């Protein structure tokens, strides 16, 4: 990528070969995140 | 295992910013990794 | 799925699936559907 | 219809697993779509 803010136009920051061993890892570690946030914010919604 | 919801989108899919919550290391200013989603396989990286 | 009880293991109801490719946009689908109810839950939590 | 965030996670494969997006008809007993994604490939389904 290249940030694209003002007076930014040039290559913000550089990366090595980003990549996981399964397709599906990141996603589906991503749900499970999401799974357990929704968990905290419904539960802290009842505390309330 | 620092993890934030700044989401990406693709290259060859413009249309649809793929909801990925990024994830690093640790400080990423000290070592920052922006996570990968294609949809058919979303990537975490490294870097130095 | 299955269905056990009283001294007899036995087979319950079964779901015939359809096979519908395109992993990708489905999966862009339900982690959205994650992140917008998190975000939801998140308000009401700071509402009440 | 309605999409529900519950993975149960498929001894089979560990990189598909049902989640839940039920189109319910007048009863569970009847059919209604069930959504298992790998990021590779994804199945809908009904129940007969």
């Amino acid at each position: 990528f290249e940030k694209n803010l003002k007076d930014v136009s040039f290559r913000l920051g550089s990366f090595n070969l980003e990549k996981v061993e399964n397709p599906a890892e990141v996603i589906r570690e991503l749900i499970c995140y999401c799974l357990d946030t929704i968990a905290e914010n419904q539960a802290k919604n009842e505390h309330l | 295992m620092e993890r934030k919801i700044s989401r990406i989108h693709l290259v060859s899919e413009p249309s649809i910013t793929h909801f990925l919550q990024v994830s690093w290391e640790k400080t990423l200013e000290s070592g920052f990794v922006i996570t990968l989603t294609d949809g058919h396989s979303a990537w975490t990286g490294t870097v130095s």
